[PDB]
């Protein structure tokens, strides 16, 4: 209906991040190698310090957002359902799982 | 999808769950009809 | 019991007969196991 | 599977018993009167 296998989901996420990235590129347009040693086969690839910092910031930011949204579902989740008796939080959470099982 | 496992016998943690998580068709046979009728009638006959 | 009620009707007033007949149908309980006793005699009653 | 007695065999049985209880000229036992002369004596034994 319904669930999605772990592949299709992976693809969808890939596309989503592609769009986000392309938006960084457009907004950046609006505001405006391979060396392998002979001694060892160790490969080295020249890097732009920019876009690496931007990458780290992107990952951290998205992690923050996910953590926060899940946290809001934490908050509402416990405050919404007051019907049945409960001894502790963990009980109420379990019985909401029983609401998911219906 | 596997449902949750809820037993009458044990709730070690203390999860409190609704009574309906804790909480026949076939009717009689015509043999009962026959038997009751036979005792009924033979009883009447004897008494008479 | 359908028979017991009658054969006790012969010997005894229908009040005691019906009483005895009903007394044998009772839930029987051993720990978890429980079942109504729908058929045979319970030999533990004082008047069994 | 229903009862095993069958209506016929039951009728035969009840007939047998009736024939006997007339052969003996038996009185159905009376239910205890509200006043019974021996009633106290019996009660004492049962409690004992």
């Amino acid at each position: 209906r319904g669930g999605i296998s772990y592949d299709q989901l992976a693809k969808l996420s890939y596309e989503k991040t592609l769009r986000n990235l392309a938006t960084q590129t457009q907004n950046s347009s609006k505001q405006d190698k391979v060396q392998k040693d002979t001694k060892t086969g160790k490969i080295t690839i020249a890097d732009d310090d920019k876009l690496v910092n931007k990458l780290a910031v992107s990952l951290q930011s998205e992690s923050k957002k996910r953590y926060e949204a899940r946290k809001r579902q934490m908050q509402n989740a416990k405050t919404l359902y007051g019907v049945e008796s409960f001894i502790n939080d963990k009980n109420k959470q379990f019985n909401e799982k029983l609401s998911r099982e219906s | 999808k596997i449902p949750a496992a809820v037993s009458n016998w044990k709730n070690p943690n203390g999860y409190t769950v609704a009574l309906e998580r804790r909480v026949e068709n076939n009717t009689i046979n015509d043999g009962f009809m026959k038997l009751s009728e036979a005792l009924e009638n033979a009883d009447k006959k004897a008494r008479q | 019991f359908t028979l017991l009620n009658r054969l006790l009707r012969l010997i005894v007033d229908p009040n005691i007969a019906d009483y005895i007949t009903a007394k044998n149908n009772v839930v029987i309980n051993f720990k978890d196991m429980s079942h109504v006793n729908k058929y045979g005699l319970i030999r533990g009653l004082k008047f069994a | 599977n229903g009862p095993e007695i069958t209506p016929e065999e039951a009728t035969t049985i009840f007939s047998v018993m009736v024939e006997w209880l007339e052969s003996r000229s038996f009185s159905p036992i009376p239910f205890p009167p509200l006043t019974y002369k021996n009633d106290t004596k019996i009660l004492v034994l049962a409690l004992e």
